[PDB]
RNA sequence: ACGAGAACAUGCGCGACAUUCCGAA
């Protein structure tokens, strides 16, 4: 997917005291992103269980909470804020809300999973 | 098979980590009466959209990204407190030793919403206090605890003098009883033997470590405040923040005046920025240690068995 | 030769965990957690054998009579057929609250006291699975005794766990029998 | 062939400690996409099959990130670049050839164990 | 006015029997 270039731009290398850490950002810890990852996990498991071609209203409410958590994480650490700025996750959640379809939400979830997978691979 | 019903009495505040931490956004913190009402996100967002203030909440979060308190936002918007109690999950009491709510570690709870303590924590505590493949000794989880009892207790460090910390651990109010069902076989583990081992280990942990606190003025103040109940006798320290020495197999294995030195070395290894600078062995190793005037100790729990 | 059907409910009292290749076993069609009939049959067989060998086919004659035996020259058909327990629709509607929750265990080491956190996915307490069991009457005279053994096994399974690490508070279940009727035959 | 050569080169333990349990997820995804292509009768890969191949590529990247043995397997066998080639050409014959190459790779890896 | 004419390689047969994705924290 096109997330390869985004992750490549977002990927940096850190060095300190003879130790070389291959991490994209200083604050890009697996748990800090994993909170929102598991929120999206709950969202898409609910979507899988519902098996409906339209994005559910309750999924929409958990999703609004997901946007709130996105702003929360951006405030928590500048690294997560810069990652979200580079990836423009807000625009993707906005399109997911607007077109209101299961396929679009699945594509966005796959793209976000691709982002995190490329981040892990480049680590 | 020997089935025993186990009663846990939380004489002290106990906080088992749930693996997640929330800042002031997820709960409302009344500072005038010092009460924390835990809320969920979707209901808050739904109410905000109903009142047409969700964009205002987003802007407020943008301006106060580091410290966005839901109680202060609600006070600024001056919306009805009836709505506050309508969209909240559940209310809880706040106890501070000094301050706003900044970073709260939530207590472990089941999926439904009720709170409990896992049996794996009990298994680990029992194994680490016995030493000094546990397949026969099977422990289940606990019964749900009434949500109103649960509160947010302060974590206080006593380096020969009490000092509350900004960190908040969502502990359990005193006087609450929880229940367990545990199956053991008479071939491997004996109920009398294991309970005697627990009480003996707590006794030596008291006499070789806590006596040093007792001699220092901070421990004297803690005793005067009633931190240790008169019953303190099977005693456990299940929650986090109780301290490394509580139920330590290394303490038990090595003789006194030598086990303390090894514990000091271990603490230096674990805390390089705090204990690593320290090099001399003090009298007690480690040196670190409610709205009511009665004081309590972190994790203190009383054990009762009924076969 | 009569087929008697035992249909009922298994309600989890703790976190039910069957470690499907830490995820839990789920039915691919419905994406809901299930309790495999193999797990239940193995647990009951092990508990009943303990109550009553290297090859695992020796056991005691009642065990081979009930759960079957592949013994060379003594192949005994299994009178007990334990089917997969599927997530109850009533429990699913009650939850509609995620069906499964993740539990975090720090797993601290002894000597170095270094935590190695892990996550285990377990079905939330209060969930129910509809269970279905078939008993085949090979001999009319022994049936009573067989059912007695079955009851004992059930009792043991109610006092024990089912799947996952039950010594740490997993897999505890309760059995609610709805009906026991001779579906096939005249028994 | 090429699979024989690469497996022999990585043989010493194969592919820095690769086993079938490490590859099982990629094998399952590959054979699922292969059966979906097999059921259809078309010279060009359909859009959903193209998206599934993109998902297979990202699964390759995820598995390379997870394990070092899988990572060196992917690097040495050019499987991700072959997936890109199949996507670019969009021919069923090329996809079947890639599937045969992967199957031969797994067969030889099992053979030298 | 063909070494030809008539002639089912076909009938019966469960890929099945025993097997906790579990111990450990």
């Amino acid at each position: 997917n096109f997330a390869r270039k985004v992750v490549e731009e977002n990927k940096r290398v850190k060095d300190n005291r003879g130790r070389q850490e291959i991490v994209l950002f200083n604050g890009l810890t697996t748990s800090k992103l994993r909170n929102l990852l598991e929120l999206i996990n709950h969202v898409y498991t609910k979507v899988y269980n519902s098996d409906d071609t339209t994005l559910s209203e309750d999924v929409r409410d958990e999703l609004e909470y997901l946007k709130v958590k996105f702003a929360y994480e951006s405030g928590r650490e500048p690294a997560v804020r810069t990652f979200i700025e580079k990836t423009y996750v807000d625009k993707l959640v906005d399109v997911v809300l607007k077109k209101n379809t299961k396929k679009i939400f699945l594509d966005y979830c796959k793209y976000f999973e691709a982002l995190v997978a490329y981040a892990k691979f480049y680590r | 098979e020997k089935v025993y019903q186990v009663k846990l009495k939380v004489y002290g505040p106990v906080h088992i980590g749930s693996g997640k931490i929330i800042r002031k956004q997820e709960y409302i913190y009344d500072r005038r009466k010092s009460l924390a009402h835990i809320v969920d996100g979707p209901n808050l967002v739904k109410f905000l959209n109903k009142k047409g203030k969700f964009t205002a909440y987003l802007q407020y979060l943008n301006t106060t990204k580091e410290r966005a308190d839901l109680y202060t936002f609600l006070r600024q918007e001056q919306i009805d407190t009836n709505d506050w109690k309508t969209f909240v999950l559940y209310t809880e009491r706040v106890n501070q030793g000094k301050k706003g709510m900044n970073d709260l570690h939530l207590f472990v709870r089941d999926g439904r919403g009720d709170l409990y303590i896992p049996g794996s924590s009990l298994k680990g505590a029992l194994r680490t206090v016995l030493e000094g493949a546990f397949h026969s000794l099977s422990i289940s989880d606990s019964l749900p605890i009434d949500p109103k009892n649960l509160a947010i207790y302060q974590k206080i460090d006593i380096n020969k003098e009490l000092k509350p910390m900004p960190l908040y651990r969502e502990c359990v109010n005193v006087g609450t009883t929880v229940e367990f069902t545990m199956k053991i076989n008479s071939d491997d583990w004996t109920i009398e033997k294991i309970e005697k081992q627990i009480q003996q280990a707590y006794l030596q942990y008291w006499n070789k470590w806590f006596v040093g606190m007792v001699t220092t003025p901070g421990g004297k103040a803690f005793i005067k405040g009633g931190g240790l109940p008169s019953v303190l006798p099977t005693v456990l320290f299940l929650g986090g923040g109780t301290g490394f020495p509580s139920k330590t197999t290394h303490y038990l294995q090595k003789p006194k005046e030598q086990a303390q030195k090894d514990i000091f070395a271990i603490l230096q290894r674990r805390f390089r920025n705090v204990y690593g600078k320290m090099a001399t062995v003090p009298k007690n190793v480690p040196m670190v240690l409610d709205s009511t005037n009665k004081w309590y100790q972190q994790g203190v729990c009383l054990l009762e068995f009924q076969p | 030769y009569s087929k008697i059907r035992i249909v009922g409910k298994i309600d989890v009292l703790t976190g039910l965990h069957i470690g499907g290749g830490s995820p839990v076993v789920r039915d691919p069609y419905s994406r809901l957690p299930i309790i495999p009939g193999s797990s239940i049959k193995g647990k009951m067989r092990s508990l009943l054998a303990k109550h009553i060998q290297k090859m695992h086919n020796q056991d005691a004659p009642e065990i081979l009579r009930l759960f079957g035996s592949s013994q060379k020259g003594a192949i005994q058909s299994s009178r007990l057929q334990i089917s997969d327990a599927f997530f109850s629709k009533a429990s699913q509607e009650e939850f509609d609250l995620a069906y499964t929750e993740t539990k975090f265990e720090n797993t601290i080491s002894r000597l170095t006291a270094v935590a190695n956190p892990r996550q285990i996915e377990r079905v939330t307490r209060g969930a129910s699975f509809d269970f279905h069991i078939i008993y085949n009457v090979e001999n009319i005279n022994e049936v009573m005794a067989d059912f007695e053994n079955i009851k004992t096994a059930i009792h043991l399974l109610e006092n024990d766990y089912l799947g996952g690490g039950g010594t740490r508070g997993n897999g505890r279940i309760r059995f609610v029998i709805d009906s026991i009727d001779t579906v096939v035959g005249d028994f």
